[PDB]
RNA sequence: ACCUCGAUGUCGGCUCGUCGCAUCCUGGGGCUGGAGCAGGUCCCAAGGGUUGGGCUGUUCGCCCAUUAAAGCGGCACGCG
RNA sequence: GCCCCUAAGCGUGUGCUAAGUGGAAAAGGAUGUGCAGUCGCGAAGACAACCAGGAGGUUGGCUUAGAAGCAGCCACCCUU
């Protein structure tokens, strides 16, 4: 889980969603899982 | 720096018209 | 891909429909690479497996007397043409359909007139 | 090559203030000094004006309806803005339906040169003279099978009938040069 | 890095940065240019960084133009002496940039590649910029 | 199933087909024996094979056509081809030899006539970077 | 929207009772209740089916329409046929058994773990490594399934742990 | 140089504590080029602990034994 | 300034805000939302999804022990 102020989709399947008062990136690949903080 | 920042921010009040003494 | 590519594609659609005689309505996404290549090699003696686009088939249906294909293009469709004899091509297509249970058959076109599923199933035996 | 119709009303007040008010009201000030007549200050509509400019702009001929008095005109200047893109002032020139005016037309490169080359357009506009109604909105220059170190000038541009090139025929418009390498890109 | 061969005056008065750009607003050489939106000084170091970024993102293709040249020097005190002495010596050269002035231009055929290169170049600048076309 | 290219006068090639086929659990001894017994007739040209594995681990190798690249190379006479298409030549080729190779390869190409076979082989040659007079 | 606009086909052997915002359903597998949102109106058509409607097209209503529609759909599906989730155990020495109404798992831990079945949900076992959980509430079924899955740490090297029926977990390899 | 030259006693060490987490350990979790032990990175978490000696005024720093550790700083570079 | 402290509107009409923004701040990140102008497609059935693929030449050449469509360089093609 990478926590950086800038999050963007790395892969093509990686999706961007809005979690509780924040942005987040999700995918089947656990490496591309990052949070905005 | 927090004190000076708060002062220069309160300077931007609707009663002072963006002008105050000592910045 | 490209508009020129699609134009050449429609051109070949016409240039091969002018040569083919019989055709049937199915879907084209057959199965994995190995068995799909086996099926292509099996049907290569009289037919050839191919796919195209809705707009492509729509613009190609204006050459021959198959203007009635507008209602079929009203929604998806895949076609399958035959070069040689059709009594065996239709039999092989029906065999593959009944064996896979994923390639549906809906009809064919012959003698400039559309035929129903029952009609094609009855005329394929003869 | 037909004229684009448009409405226009005289400005009841000039100056920077009136101009800013008109621009806020979605209008565009315009002058119509004409070919030796008294200048007229009109107010065009920004929306349809920009629409026509994006359709067939770049000195497009126009037909102003000034209080029912139809009159042809030609835009010979466009100062949009330094930063943003808004039409803040227009200068239209009467053509009289038959005058021979000289205007700059944009050139466009079409084709694909040798894969190991690169094309550079040095001049975008070219001084062209033709009938008022027969003003070409664009010019085309073809680049097919062109090798490196080739200079296509203005004189080599194929002009339509009744069209003339006012600028010198030696103006280098397009230059096809060997594709620079990593060293050529890093040594600049 | 870019640096003038010689200047008539070594020390200047911190060139003013105000108003809008009068010239160099339209793209002339390249096909896709970057136009700034904030007035600020751009250093030769930043110019070289942007140029290297562009030349690395574009390999064996296209051409890059830099419509700005850093020639205005900026002095600097020894950083430890007291206040009040002969004016410091120049250490870095900058280029007065105003909003609306095109800084860099590119002539790459691939539109998306050129846009990405210009974005990566702008990411190395101290001001906001936008990509425009010829 | 996999199509592997190999020379004729060889035996037990580890790099090309070693791990490409041994991983499937196929016997190599009798396979290479049959391959040699079958290719002993030509013994003068690289010949590929489209190995089609079965479920019972059996195999019936289908002798395919030689590769168009190597056919063009041996028709030109040079062993190493060019690296840049339409920018470097190696030698000239004869229409008779082109027609001979096309007749020998007709049983693999999707073409229908000798003209289409020639068109396809010429496309392959000009993509490789060679042209025939 | 696209889902919230469709009706809910109620089978024959089902009794639907709507009273204001609340809505109860009775079937063979059991009975359930629900409280539809306030900005949405639920009504039983003349054909027995249920239909949810929204008085506006705001974001709240557009998001709650399909939500409530699928909620009542799952409710009727559960009270009619119920829900079931099959699982599987992988890894040598990993076993599971049924002890009364609770499930006893042995997944290499020093002590065997026990999971009790709460109300409205039951377990079943078809093999020492194959079991399933059935119930009426899809939410409770999914919660219990997720709990049983997370009981063990996910191990991608050997795949040891709990897995769903058609689970496809990622697997890496340790060359050392 | 804006209060303080008609006085604000300046570095250490001893005693005495208070507070922030940018956490040395304990606690929980994500990714690992995490096979296991043992590690690298990040997030939350300040309730508690955070050794005794030789050199050198020393702060700091080096070394000797351990321990989970022998934390970084503000409090007039805390406290005459 | 007009909700109490605290004297005056828990004022009227049209819209925005879900973050206590109001009631600090930068580069950048971002399917939050309202308005307005454009462009692609679309009952000639638009996008996603219920359910199903991507051939022959060929493993295009250099590079590699090797690059078979997926370190890279050049072009980036013919047939079914
Ligand atoms: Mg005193
Ligand atoms: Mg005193
Ligand atoms: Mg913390
Ligand atoms: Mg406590
Ligand atoms: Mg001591
Ligand atoms: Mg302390
Ligand atoms: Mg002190
Ligand atoms: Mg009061
Ligand atoms: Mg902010």
């Amino acid at each position: 889980m990478k926590v950086n102020p800038s999050v963007k989709p790395i892969c093509d399947k990686c999706r961007v969603i809005r979690r509780h008062g924040r942005v987040m990136v999700i995918c089947s690949d656990p490496r591309h899982k990052q949070r905005q903080g | 720096a927090k004190r000076g920042r708060k002062k220069r921010d309160r300077k931007h009040s609707k009663a002072n018209h963006g002008k105050r003494p000592n910045a | 891909m490209a508009k020129a590519d699609k134009a050449t594609a429609v051109a070949d659609i016409a240039e091969q429909f002018k040569a083919s005689t019989a055709t049937v309505v199915t879907e084209y996404r057959g199965l994995t690479v190995a068995n799909l290549a086996e099926l292509r090699r099996a049907l290569g003696d009289s037919a050839t497996y191919t796919v195209a686009k809705n707009t492509l088939v729509k613009r190609a249906a204006s050459e021959a007397g198959i203007e009635g294909l507008d209602e079929l293009f009203a929604g998806p469709t895949a076609i399958a043409f035959v070069k040689g004899e059709a009594v065996d091509a239709a039999k092989a297509i029906k065999k593959f359909a009944k064996d896979n249970k994923a390639l549906v058959i809906k009809g064919g076109y012959m003698d400039g007139k559309a035929l129903s599923v029952a009609d094609v199933e009855k005329i394929a035996d003869l | 090559n037909i004229p684009n119709k448009l409405t226009a009303n005289v400005r009841t007040r000039t100056g920077k203030g009136a101009s800013r008010q008109a621009r806020r009201d979605g209008k565009v000030p315009a002058v119509l000094y004409g070919h030796g007549t008294d200048p007229q200050h009109l107010e065009l509509n920004a929306r349809d004006f920009a629409a026509v400019l994006r359709s067939h702009g770049t000195n497009a001929i126009l037909t102003l309806d000034i209080e029912g008095t139809e009159q042809l005109a030609l835009t010979k200047a466009l100062d949009v803005h330094p930063i943003r893109r808004n039409i803040q002032h227009a200068d239209l020139l009467v053509v009289q339906r038959g005058e021979k005016v000289t205007v700059e037309v944009t050139v466009l490169v079409e084709g694909d040169a040798t894969p190991g080359t690169l094309v550079t357009q040095d001049a975008n506009t070219i001084e062209i003279e033709a009938e008022a109604l027969s003003i070409p909105e664009q010019l085309t220059v073809s680049v097919e099978g062109v090798e490196a170190g080739t200079q296509i000038t203005a004189g080599q541009i194929s002009l339509p009938e009744g069209v003339n090139l006012i600028s010198d025929p030696e103006l280098l418009v397009v230059n096809v040069v060997e594709a620079p390498s990593a060293e050529a890109l890093e040594e600049e | 890095m870019l640096i003038p061969r010689k200047v008539k005056h070594r020390k200047q008065h911190h060139p003013e940065q105000r108003g809008i750009a009068s010239g160099g607003t339209s793209v002339s050489f390249g096909d896709y240019g970057i136009q700034a939106l904030e007035h600020a000084y751009i250093t030769n170091r930043q110019i070289e960084s942007a140029r290297i970024a562009i030349n690395r993102h574009i390999k064996r293709g296209g051409k890059v133009w830099i419509n700005i040249f850093p020639d205005r020097p900026l002095t600097k005190k020894p950083a430890e002496t007291r206040m009040g002495s002969g004016k410091g010596s120049p250490e870095w050269w900058v280029a007065n940039v105003k909003p609306g002035r095109v800084l860099f231009e590119l002539s790459y055929p691939d539109e998306k590649t050129a846009r990405d290169a210009l974005t990566r170049a702008i990411h190395k600048l101290p001001i906001k910029a936008r990509i425009v076309t010829r | 199933l996999i199509k592997l290219q190999i020379q004729a006068g060889q035996a037990n090639p580890a790099p090309p087909v070693g791990p490409a086929l041994g991983q499937h659990g196929v016997n190599i001894m009798e396979f290479c024996k049959a391959y040699n017994a079958a290719t002993e007739s030509q013994r003068g040209n690289v010949i590929p094979v489209e190995i089609t594995v079965y479920e019972d681990r059996s195999f019936t190798f289908a002798l395919k056509t030689p590769p168009a690249a190597k056919l063009l190379l041996k028709a030109a006479g040079v062993q190493k081809g060019s690296g840049e298409p339409h920018k470097t030549k190696v030698a000239k080729v004869t229409w008779d030899q082109v027609r001979e190779i096309a007749e020998t390869k007709k049983a693999d190409l999707n073409a229908n006539d000798i003209d289409a076979a020639a068109k396809i082989i010429a496309g392959t040659a000009r993509s490789m970077g060679i042209t025939v007079e | 929207s696209r889902i919230g606009k469709q009706p809910v086909p109620v089978p024959s052997g089902v009794d639907v009772t709507i009273n204001g915002q609340n809505l109860s359903v009775k079937g063979p597998k059991g009975t359930l209740t629900l409280d539809v949102a306030e900005p949405i109106s639920v009504s039983r058509a003349e054909d027995g089916a249920i239909v949810v409607t929204r008085p506006d097209d705001e974001r709240r209503s557009r998001s709650l329409h399909g939500l409530s529609r699928t909620l009542i759909a799952n409710l009727v599906t559960g009270v009619t046929e119920g829900y079931t989730q099959k699982m599987e155990i992988f890894g040598v020495g990993y076993r599971v058994q049924l002890k009364g109404q609770n499930l006893e798992f042995a997944l290499g831990y020093s002590h065997p773990v026990l999971i009790e079945a709460p109300e409205g949900i039951t377990f079943a076992v078809e093999s020492p490594t194959k079991f399933s959980v059935s119930g009426i509430d899809k939410q409770k079924v999914g919660q219990i399934s997720a709990v049983i899955r997370r009981l063990r740490r996910p191990d991608p090297y050997k795949g040891k742990g709990v897995r769903y029926e058609g689970e496809q977990i990622r697997r890496k390899v340790g060359k050392t």
